[PDB]
């Protein structure tokens, strides 16, 4: 399932294979277990929520160009005002949970920049390249 | 440079809907089980827990949404189960009662609201006095002035089979396995589980009747000890066995009350009438209190501990209400608490059939009688106590009193959900890197 | 995977040393550097491709280009004598690769 | 931040297994990857292998038929065993704490605090 | 769903944003989190199911066209001026884009399959 | 959507065209919009499950590294313990129905092996 | 279980219910009518 007491660097060394277990868990296995208005409508609502959450994450990876990717690098630079720490403190002293909390306040900014650049400015550039 | 990662092991506190997973099979067909099997998920074969090395989390027994969800499923199912059953409204008429401790059991002459032909017919039934209002010798049933009283259906069994609560995918339940956790604050030794252990949905007040035990010693937990108005939940590390009986051989009769529906009551008593007593060993009870008082004194340093007596004008709060075979026993606990500590036991009980369960209004369930005699037993595993308050003596008299009182069933559920928290998984995150 | 590195280089005191390595796709894979004093465990001098960790003098800096990589030490001191190594991680094998270590002498 | 402490048998015979243990007095074993590095006298550095407490382990191909690594998080320590250790395996065996940054296809790792190493002599 | 430039956002300026595509499949999650009685409950649940179904149908169509990974997708289909035309400057400088619906719903309505079936 | 009794070779030839129809949507265009208290709850359950099936197939193929493709060559070797038949006979004597039944008891294993081998691709 | 809730007695004198409005001059409504008066049977006297 995971660890998360580990630092970002260590935890992520296995992201390639830890991911695709968490992903799998969202859709597979539980739905075989469940093949059986108290425990009626509630289960239907739970199924709907799981689907909605799943699609949200896939849509964002898609909008940011990380289609089928677990790790993806894009053209947006890091703004040093956010977590103005050395690269090592971020990757080797802090854990993923601590990290997400520190930059929770910049999530909207990061996501907006990712959308403006990746697959947006980038695709207008591709339409121009394909004109010939 | 911004790098986006998916599958990042980060979670946040969350509230969600949990699934009902039953314990193996109790798929009886003569009488269906209601708390278990009814619209429940098959057991997920024992998965293992995952310990998260060095992950510490903040757990809180109070304001724990899992307690609230257990509460809502229990109340909702109780009502859904009773809903499709016969109304006893036609029985809310004047009774003429003659009796047969004296008038414990009332022998009442009944004028039937006619069920079929719209012409008068008469019958009789036995009742326990606790269901009757002495309103010239005119008697009425107690909850007819509030709402519809419904008879529980004979095909439905309210047997408290343990239920496992399971997270929907994308969610997880964290469990606190730390030693002597007192229900609040940080916990180490945190693991992630798929489902909770099974919790037996026992409904009781003034005494826990079944459940898990403390690991090494009696553990006393409260939201705040200083505030006397908080409930102190005491979990024992040793089980004390309670034996309850109703040694009265009852003959059941069925009275027609509506087209398609019958009312069940007691027609006659075979042999002499006896009290429905409960028995607790003297030795185990005193040793249990000694241990509680010792730990309680550590919390309330240098004072003599008294437990005194349960108090209030409402039997639902004052007495425990052990559910034995489907009948409800309201028991006198004075003999268990009226003592102090400074360095068998028989309890009389009464039987009541019309109950506004959960201490609510707008409804009541009628428990039909059980044929013959009954016996049951259970493991107490814990008490609910409150503090008496302050005094003008400024505690120079010590004798701090911890009364045997509860009155809110969410505490029973809370007592076994203190170890669990619901979180949601958030797989996306970002970090600075040095690439494209 | 293997790294290419010269066995030695000598420099005069006060001069800048150019300690080098190379190999395939060195541009794609980050090359970090270590300094080993005789009898001591190696100490990281450059992390990632050019980042100097605390405790390493400002005279130490690095750069990556093409199929080669360089450790630059300005104003060399006698105390800089050491064997300097390159290291890369081959992600396709988890093959951790060290260079031979260039013996660097300050005259 | 992290001080590592080496131990070992010193001299071992050419057909015996070598078992070395390093403790960590800095940080928890579960926070970082741990690595073993070999240095024969007069030679440069050779990587042996890495381990992380969750079972993620790997080795340098040159030693794969003879090597295993394990950790014990309850004593906050880790160890290396090399089987059938011969004269050619005389070396200083070092422990180091591994740090990293994760990039899409070029993962970077570093050995930043190092123990001082223990010399293992292999002879009749 | 800011829709800045929904009318006369040149047409080409609309395309420098395309930021409203993250609302129909996402804001519903936020609405459900805020909420976290069949008289209203069934209808609301039906609305949630439909919003998901509509989202997926558009994704399936983009998949068939070979456009699922793109926000802007140029396909190998010539524009047919017999349906509608004007200069490209008018198209790209003055957005309405409704004049095309009757004809396009059949032209591209069919071509998405023809194109992929005969793509290579 | 015929040729069910045809051999695997024959049926998989031009699998893509047949697949586009099967995969035009589970419900094609929302039951081609033709269809646009207990009856209601039963239909919501049916619709939700159809959505889950769609997504599960796409997710599993994505995990295996097969996306935007119908036919994918993977890193898992065939184990003769699952089936030991000539490549030619399974493709030109057997039908897909017969084949799927023949190795039905290895489905969980093969799928699990594919997830592990396909996930271990550096990424 | 069915209780009817009704009025028992009136205490003190009985009085008629009423609502108060005071000296409202809604002449500006009439002027809007005047604007639309031309459509509503041409220019006419406005009565309520
Ligand atoms: C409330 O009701 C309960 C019953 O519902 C009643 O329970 C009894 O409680 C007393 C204590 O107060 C228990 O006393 C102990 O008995 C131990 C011996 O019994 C063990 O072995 C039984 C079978 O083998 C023996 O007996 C058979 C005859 O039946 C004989 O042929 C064999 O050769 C052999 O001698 C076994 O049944 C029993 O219980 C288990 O199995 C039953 C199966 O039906 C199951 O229902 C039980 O839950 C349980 O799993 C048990 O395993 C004895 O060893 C023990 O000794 C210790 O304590 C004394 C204290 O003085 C020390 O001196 C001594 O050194 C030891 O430390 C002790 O004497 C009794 O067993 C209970 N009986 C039952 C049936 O459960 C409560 O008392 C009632 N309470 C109140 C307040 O009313
Ligand atoms: C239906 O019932 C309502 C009552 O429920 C009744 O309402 C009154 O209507 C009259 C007529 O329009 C109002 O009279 C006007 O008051 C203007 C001044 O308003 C300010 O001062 C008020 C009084 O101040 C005293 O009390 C305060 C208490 O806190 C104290 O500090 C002061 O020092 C002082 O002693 C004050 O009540 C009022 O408060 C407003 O906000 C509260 C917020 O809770 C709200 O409850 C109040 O209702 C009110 O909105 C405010 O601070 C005064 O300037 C004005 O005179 C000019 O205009 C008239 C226009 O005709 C000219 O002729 C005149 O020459 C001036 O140019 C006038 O005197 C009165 O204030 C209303 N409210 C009350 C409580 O009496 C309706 O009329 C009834 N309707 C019908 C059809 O029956
Ligand atoms: C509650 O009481 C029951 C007895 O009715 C206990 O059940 C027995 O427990 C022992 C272990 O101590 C088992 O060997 C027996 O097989 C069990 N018997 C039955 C009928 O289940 C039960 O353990 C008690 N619960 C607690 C928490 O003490
Ligand atoms: C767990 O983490 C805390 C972080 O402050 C640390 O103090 C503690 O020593 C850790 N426990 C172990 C033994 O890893
Ligand atoms: C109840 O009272 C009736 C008379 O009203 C009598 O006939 C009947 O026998 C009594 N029931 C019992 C159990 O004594
Ligand atoms: C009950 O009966 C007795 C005996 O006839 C009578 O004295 C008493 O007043 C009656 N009850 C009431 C409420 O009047
Ligand atoms: C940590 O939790 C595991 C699982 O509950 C347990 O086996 C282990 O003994 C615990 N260690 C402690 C109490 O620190
Ligand atoms: C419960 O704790 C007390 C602490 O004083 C101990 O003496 C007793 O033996 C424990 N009970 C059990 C069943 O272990
Ligand atoms: C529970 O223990 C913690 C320390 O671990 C303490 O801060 C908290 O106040 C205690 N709970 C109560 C009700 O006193
Ligand atoms: C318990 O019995 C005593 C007997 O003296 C009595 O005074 C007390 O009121 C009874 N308690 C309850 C709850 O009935
Ligand atoms: C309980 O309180 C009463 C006063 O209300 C007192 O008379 C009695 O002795 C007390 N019981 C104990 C055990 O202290």
């Amino acid at each position: 399932l995971g660890a998360a007491g580990s630092t970002m660097g260590a935890a992520s060394m296995t992201l390639t294979v830890q991911a695709r277990q968490l992903l799998s868990g969202i859709v597979q296995q539980q739905n075989n277990l469940l093949r059986a208005t108290v425990w009626g409508i509630k289960q239907l609502q739970a199924r709907v929520l799981a689907v909605e959450r799943y699609l949200r994450d896939q849509q964002l990876l898609g909008i940011w160009g990380c289609s089928g990717k677990l790790i993806c690098c894009t053209a947006v630079p890091w703004n040093n005002s956010w977590s103005n720490r050395s690269l090592d403190m971020i990757w080797n002293n802090m854990t993923w949970i601590e990290w997400e909390r520190e930059i929770d306040n910049y999530t909207g900014l990061i996501y907006n920049l990712l959308e403006e650049s990746q697959n947006q400015q980038e695709k207008n550039e591709q339409e121009l390249l394909e004109l010939d | 440079w911004v790098t986006v990662y998916y599958g990042v092991p980060v979670w946040k506190e969350a509230t969600t809907t949990l699934f009902c997973a039953s314990d193996a099979k109790a798929y009886d067909t003569e009488v269906r089980n209601v708390w278990a099997t009814h619209c429940c998920v098959p057991t997920d074969p024992n998965p293992q827990e995952v310990v998260l090395e060095n992950v510490t989390e903040n757990f809180n027994m109070w304001k724990n949404d899992m307690v609230e969800q257990m509460h809502e499923d229990i109340i909702s199912l109780w009502d859904q189960s009773l809903k499709p059953c016969v109304k006893l409204t036609p029985l809310c008429v004047t009774l003429n009662c003659t009796d047969y401790e004296r008038g414990e059991i009332k022998n009442c002459s009944f004028n039937i609201t006619t069920s079929i032909r719209d012409k008068v017919q008469k019958e009789y039934a036995l009742f326990y006095k606790l269901d009757i209002v002495p309103i010239n010798n005119s008697y009425r049933l107690i909850n007819c002035n509030t709402s519809v009283i419904k008879q529980a259906c004979p095909k439905v069994s309210f047997e408290p089979i343990p239920i496992h609560y399971c997270a929907p995918a994308g969610f997880a339940i964290l469990k606190c396995n730390d030693k002597k956790f007192n229900g609040t604050g940080p916990c180490t030794n945190v693991s992630t589980v798929q489902c909770t252990h099974g919790i037996r949905p026992v409904v009781s007040t003034q005494l826990l009747l079944n459940g898990s035990l403390a690991e090494k010693e009696v553990v006393i937990r409260s939201q705040n000890f200083t505030n006397n108005a908080k409930v102190i939940i005491v979990q024992l590390n040793e089980s004390v066995v309670i034996n309850c009986t109703r040694p009265n051989n009852n003959t059941r009769k069925s009275i027609h009350i509506a087209p398609g529906r019958w009312f069940y009551t007691t027609g006659a008593i075979i042999g002499d009438i006896r009290q429905a007593h409960c028995n607790i060993s003297r030795v185990k009870w005193n040793n249990t209190l000694k241990q509680i008082a010792t730990k309680l004194r550590e919390q309330f340093k240098n004072k003599t501990i008294a437990f005194n007596q349960s108090s209030g004008g409402d039997p639902e709060i004052v007495m425990h209400s052990f559910n034995c075979g489907g009948e409800f026993f309201y028991c006198n606990t004075t003999q268990l608490f009226n003592s102090t500590w400074n360095d068998h036991i028989t309890l009389p009980c009464r039987i009541k059939q019309i109950i506004n369960m959960w201490q609510k209004v707008g409804k009541a369930m009628y428990a039909p009688p059980i044929r013959g005699q009954i016996r049951c037993s259970s493991n107490i595993t814990g008490l609910l106590l409150t503090r008496d308050g302050g005094s003008n003596e400024n505690k120079t008299s010590e004798t701090e009193t911890f009364r045997p009182a509860g009155g809110d069933m969410r505490d029973n559920w809370r007592s076994e959900l203190y170890k669990y928290k619901v979180v949601k998984i958030e797989p996306l995150g970002v970090a600075p890197t040095k690439c494209k | 995977y293997e790294l290419t590195q010269p066995p030695s280089v000598s420099v005069a005191p006060g001069k800048t040393a150019r300690i080098t390595c190379g190999g395939n796709n060195i541009g794609s894979k980050s090359v970090h550097w270590y300094q080993q004093k005789p009898g001591q465990a190696p100490v990281l001098v450059i992390y990632y491709d050019s980042d100097r960790p605390s405790g390493i003098p400002e005279r130490f800096s690095g750069s990556k280009s093409g199929n080669t990589a360089t450790l630059t030490i300005s104003r060399v001191e006698a105390g800089d004598e050491a064997d300097y190594y390159c290291q890369v991680w081959d992600s396709s094998r988890d093959h951790c690769v060290f260079g031979i270590g260039t013996k660097v002498t300050v005259l | 931040q992290v001080q590592l402490q080496e131990s070992g048998p010193g001299l071992v015979k050419p057909s015996e297994a070598l078992s070395l243990t390093c403790s960590v007095s800095g940080v928890a074993i579960s926070r970082h990857y741990w690595n073993w590095i070999r240095q024969p006298p007069g030679k440069g550095l050779e990587w042996i292998g890495y381990i992380f407490f969750n079972g993620n382990t790997n080795y340098s191909p040159s030693l794969k038929s003879r090597v295993t690594i394990s950790v014990d998080t309850s004593k906050n320590e880790f160890s290396l065993t090399l089987r059938s250790v011969t004269a050619a395996d005389t070396a200083v065996y070092y422990c180091a704490r591994e740090k990293s940054v994760v990039e899409p296809d070029n993962m970077v790792r570093w050995f930043d605090p190092w123990g001082q190493g223990t010399l293992v002599t292999v002879s009749s």
